């Protein structure tokens, strides 16, 4: 089943990152991104040996066999050997077939797996301060470096050392001030008039 | 941060001809160059980004090429209108965001001699206590031309600035203007006076002298 | 600042075929089917076959004169007849039991 | 169609403040980021500043941290820049600038302003002098333009019917803070005795107009 | 696996959709809804198209075979022969039935994919201005006609053409506004008090 | 695939829960929890016993075989004995090993999807009042005793019965209220100060 994420929500892979298969792109104070993920990969690159191998290791090696002989009134046991040699050898491209066809399907979906599973970490411990835009982006209410990138990347982001300094810029973004404007409906008015009353009577 | 480097610093080029631009950066940027030409006096306009799609609104004859750390800018055919100031510029990694240094783009055409003339100051100069000596170059190919200023065959410095025109249409020569401003004292102080030209299309370095007092 | 998250890509033209779909480009891959091969014919183990040339093994057994060459043979690891291996019995015949002969001799 | 306008220059004495604005017309300018870009004069271009298309990420050159700040709004269509405690090496000319996308590779900038001029110095406004370039026996006569502080001036020659070999240098700064040109003219060498030449200058920002007569 | 869409926190199917397997439910201005999204179920009946094929293709068919004669002192290889045709009698019969098993499964998690995938991208394209209320709907905050609808549908909904009006009737819902009710605690009070000072000194 | 929840997002398994594979823990004002979820986990049992069967019925039990004798003068029809009887044996060993080897995953996967099925429902029908902290749990900004535990565990939860008030205390921990303190900026200010107008005027 397609998970979703590989040419789904997130667009085409990237040729600039190198040594890995699921990385990250950071755009801090003083350089671009383009780092890998070695936690997860290692375990992606582990499973995947561990399955060629034990596709190889089921299938067993075959010894010596030799066509054999027969004079022209033993037909009937030659044709036998003729069904016999032709039956076992459609079972084994059959199945060998068939196990490729399956594997693949298998894998591709593995893969898509291992990018919505990293994807929902860095969602889900970047629950507030995160303001996420589309094809799996954040934009960080507060300010981050490389410090807090490898925070994130090791998985120890420690929130709350954050939160209400990411709640003020939040505050700025669509707030209730700007419903607020400064001062009061005209209430102020009311309070000049009510200075306005002192002036009227104390002429 | 990746400074880049365009080369060569002025192409010279004849009519119904091509061009190509090399910039260069420190680092590998991967393909994340993109190119711009200005007009003087104008906005620059974008040409090429990814160094091989072009952009909308753009004749064929522009193409792009590169990778790793070199980059290559190409133009077919000419119809002298496109001689305008390059740039290139990477957005692989930034902040901050570094363009290349500009190269201009000449019309190519016979080396010709300038034609040179001095004039020295007004009396009235020396009267508000200006002394203004002006050595004048009037059409003239190449652009590179040399301007000693000789005080009795003595060379000066610090005390003269330039101004070049720009391309003409006509003959694509330039014309060069030199200025002397100094105070009265050293006007009045030495008599004779020089500049001396060398350049290209002369066959000698030819020598605009005056006296004090001419 | 942000911090995308994406994969990797690459520029391999290799296809794999699945059940979904055909040609599916992929980035690493790995071939488990062999078509190479020499034209020679080795030993196995170092110890080499033995060719009989233009005689069958009927003429070899019986010595047909004109395989003449192979008399002082005695070991080898498979024995190869060829398309001209016709020189069985020269005198006319019938050699009874040349498949059973045939089956009990492949594995000596 | 999509356009930029920009305004909010001027000469201004160091140390000042300036408020340029950009507007925006033609397209959602609530969905890109901007950025500005000045050009100094006679040199190539240098990248300012950056404001992402939520205004969650600013970022500045290195060598103009703590002297900028930028902002946006969004019913006005409006990009503001506030400059704060200028110097003399500022002088520049500036534009704001659309992304062409909204990744971090953004691919180019496709849309532009025209340049607002922005001259950062301490003088006063004053008007040129006018010297003429005497021909001694030779064949080319001039006049020079000399100590005015705003640009520009215009030079004519006997109300502009003289328009063969009229050279006309650009302007200079001097290092007092005044700027300086010179137009020359060919003339044949035996049309000193007959031929009259009246070099006009305007000055707009001082509002003057000096005719001089050049001869030997 | 289910993934949790088909019977789950989706109710059950619609029958008066017709030509297709995957669609909407518009309840605009001037109409109701129940029109097709001709690209996913393209896409998925040349997937199972291109299945069914594979699967037939992969299975050879069987050319002439003839059962044998043996007489009464040929017993051994009639017995042979008979466990040879059960043999690989039994072995095609065991591929078949487990062939269609796997597959059954594999085209049901297969449809349940398709669903909750279409299901995220129009979560995903309506971000703010939507309050979802159970079994995959959303409600609109500000106001759609058919237009927007198509827009929906063709995945460009070009979201900050609403973003401020949506916000306008959110505000509406909850807010901060029946905190507010109107004017201030009591404030108002010391002003008219503040005015009956004056009254009192300027008797 | 991995679907993300077992020794995932969620922490290893609990040893204090007997009664089943899927459950609960609640933490209201008169006890703790580990309680189980008897609908889900029959599903879960009454599909591995269909499973487990059906992998017993398809495999056919073999009737007698014995091995058979040959003279001298026989060897051909012996060696193909041999190769029948070890060609069918090599396929048998074959199918039993990649069917347990394919079968495991699917079970595995099949526990992960009923994991994070059970903990999408949970979220859903609380879809305001809740407060995820992490590790599947939730903090109620409600008060919430027994009878809405089993309310949840049910799947009927009625959330309109508490909907404002849960509101009341969400707008206790961050509110706009820290940003109010009280009174306005300084507006009482100028409100003394317009009576303090009156003062010096009426002096
Ligand atoms: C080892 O193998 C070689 C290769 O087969 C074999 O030599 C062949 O022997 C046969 C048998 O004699 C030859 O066949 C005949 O050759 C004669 C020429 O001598 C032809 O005239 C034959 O034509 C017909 O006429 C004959 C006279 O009536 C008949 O006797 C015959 O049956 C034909 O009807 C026929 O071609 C064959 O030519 C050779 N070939 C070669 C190229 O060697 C050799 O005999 C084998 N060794 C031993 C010891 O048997
Ligand atoms: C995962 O990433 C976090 C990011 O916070 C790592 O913690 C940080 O590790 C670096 C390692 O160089 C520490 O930097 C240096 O520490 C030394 C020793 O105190 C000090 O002399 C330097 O000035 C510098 O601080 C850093 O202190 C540390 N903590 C923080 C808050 O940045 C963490 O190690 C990574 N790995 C794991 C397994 O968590
Ligand atoms: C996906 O849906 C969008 C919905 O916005 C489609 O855009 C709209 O397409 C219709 C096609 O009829 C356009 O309607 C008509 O356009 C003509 C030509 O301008 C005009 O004369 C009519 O008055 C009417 O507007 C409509 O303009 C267009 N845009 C909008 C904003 O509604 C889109 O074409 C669909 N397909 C794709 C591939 O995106
Ligand atoms: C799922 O859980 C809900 C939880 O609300 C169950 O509803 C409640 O069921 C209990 C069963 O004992 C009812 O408790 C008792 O009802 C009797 C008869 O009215 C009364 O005499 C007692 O005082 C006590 O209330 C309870 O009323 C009922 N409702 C509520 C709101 O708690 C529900 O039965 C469970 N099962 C299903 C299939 O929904
Ligand atoms: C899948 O691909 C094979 C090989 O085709 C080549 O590689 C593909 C990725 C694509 O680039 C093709 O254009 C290439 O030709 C196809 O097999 C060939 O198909 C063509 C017609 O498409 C046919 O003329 C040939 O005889 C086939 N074989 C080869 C090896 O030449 C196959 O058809 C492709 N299938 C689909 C559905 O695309
Ligand atoms: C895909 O790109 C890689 C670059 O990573 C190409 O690999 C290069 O191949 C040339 C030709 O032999 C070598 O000289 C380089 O050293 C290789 N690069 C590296 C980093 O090893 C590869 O050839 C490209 N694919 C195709 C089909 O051209």
């Amino acid at each position: 089943g397609l998970f979703g994420a590989i040419a789904g929500f997130i667009e085409g892979g990237w040729t600039g990152m190198i040594d890995g298969w699921y990385g990250y792109h950071h755009q801090n104070e003083q350089g671009s991104g383009y780092a890998a993920d070695q936690k997860s990969t290692q375990n992606a690159i582990d499973g995947i040996t561990s399955k060629v191998n034990s596709v190889i290791e089921k299938m067993n090696t075959q010894f010596t066999a030799v066509g054999k002989e027969f004079n022209n009134l033993e037909r009937r046991i030659e044709n036998l050997n003729k069904k016999v040699d032709d039956g076992f050898l459609d079972v084994w491209t059959y199945n060998a077939e068939l196990l490729v066809l399956l594997e693949n399907e298998r894998t591709l979906d593995f893969h898509d797996s291992n990018v919505r599973n990293l994807y929902e970490k860095v969602k889900s411990q970047l629950r507030n301060n995160a303001k996420e835009i589309g094809n799996g982006c954040f934009e960080f209410y507060h300010k981050c470096d490389d410090e807090c990138m490898e925070s994130v990347k090791n998985g120890t982001y420690d929130y709350p050392k954050y939160s209400e300094e990411s709640k003020l810029n939040r505050e700025e973004i669509d707030g209730v001030k700007l419903e607020s404007m400064g001062v009061y409906q005209i209430l102020a008015i009311y309070s000049t008039v009510a200075s306005s009353l002192v002036l009227l009577v104390s002429l | 941060e990746v400074v880049m480097t365009q080369s060569p610093a002025t192409l010279s080029v004849s009519p119904g001809e091509g061009a190509t631009l090399s910039c260069r950066a420190s680092q590998s940027v991967n393909t994340n160059v993109a190119w711009y030409q200005q007009k003087p006096g104008q906005a620059p306009r974008l040409l090429i980004y990814g160094a091989s799609t072009r952009a909308t609104g753009i004749p064929a004859r522009f193409s792009g090429s590169g990778s790793g750390t070199e980059f290559t800018l190409t133009i077919s055919t000419l119809q002298s209108e496109d001689f305008a100031v390059y740039y290139c510029q990477q957005y692989s990694n930034w902040p901050p965001i570094t363009f290349g240094q500009g190269t201009r783009l000449e019309i190519k055409r016979t080396v010709a001699a300038p034609s040179v003339f001095i004039f020295p100051p007004s009396d009235e100069q020396l009267k508000s206590g200006t002394a203004s000596v002006v050595c004048l170059l009037n059409n003239f190919y190449p652009r590179e031309a040399k301007v000693q200023w000789k005080v009795d065959n003595a060379l000066q410095s610090g005390n003269s600035q330039e101004s070049v025109t720009e391309q003409d249409s006509k003959d694509s020569t330039y014309s060069l203007s030199s200025t002397l401003t100094l105070s009265k004292a050293d006007y009045e102080k030495h008599k004779v006076y020089a500049c001396e030209v060398t350049h290209q299309g002369l066959s000698s370095p030819v020598t605009k002298s005056f006296n004090r007092g001419e | 600042d942000t911090i995308c998250v994406g994969y990797h890509a690459n520029n391999s033209t290799d296809t794999v075929d699945t059940v979904l779909e055909k040609n599916v480009t992929v980035t690493h891959s790995v071939n488990l089917l062999e078509d190479s091969h020499n034209g020679k014919l080795c030993s196995l183990n170092g110890i080499a076959p033995l060719q009989l040339g233009k005689c069958n093994v009927a003429g070899w057994l019986l010595g047909n004169p004109e395989c003449d060459l192979l008399l002082t043979a005695n070991s080898w690891s498979y024995i190869i007849e060829t398309s001209n291996s016709e020189n069985g019995t020269c005198y006319p015949g019938e050699f009874i039991d040349y498949e059973e002969l045939r089956e009990q001799l492949s594995s000596v | 169609e999509v356009q930029l306008l920009e305004s909010g220059g001027g000469l201004v004495q160091p140390g000042g403040s300036l408020r340029l604005s950009c507007a925006a017309s033609g397209f959602t300018f609530s969905s890109y980021g901007m950025a500005w870009v000045r050009q100094a004069p006679g040199k190539g271009l240098e990248w300012v500043s950056f404001i992402s298309a939520t205004g969650l990420s600013t970022y500045f050159a290195d060598s103009v941290k703590g002297r900028f700040t930028i902002s946006r709004d969004t019913t006005k269509n409006t990009l503001y820049l506030q400059m704060n405690s200028l110097r003399a090496d500022d002088t520049a000319v500036y534009f704001c600038a659309r992304m062409r996308r909204t990744m971090i590779a953004f691919g180019g900038n496709d849309f532009w302003g025209q340049g607002t001029l922005v001259t950062v110095s301490s003088a006063s406004t004053k008007g040129p002098s006018v010297f003429p370039l005497a021909p001694s026996g030779t064949a080319a006569l001039g006049c020079l333009v000399k100590d005015y502080f705003p640009e520009p001036v215009t030079v004519s020659w006997n109300s502009g019917a003289l328009t063969s070999g009229v050279h006309t240098f650009p302007a200079v700064l001097q290092s007092s803070g005044l700027y300086s040109l010179s137009s020359v003219v060919t003339v044949p060498s035996s049309s000193l005795g007959t031929q009259t030449y009246i070099c006009n200058v305007n000055h707009k920002p001082s509002n003057t107009k000096v005719d001089k007569r050049v001869e030997p």
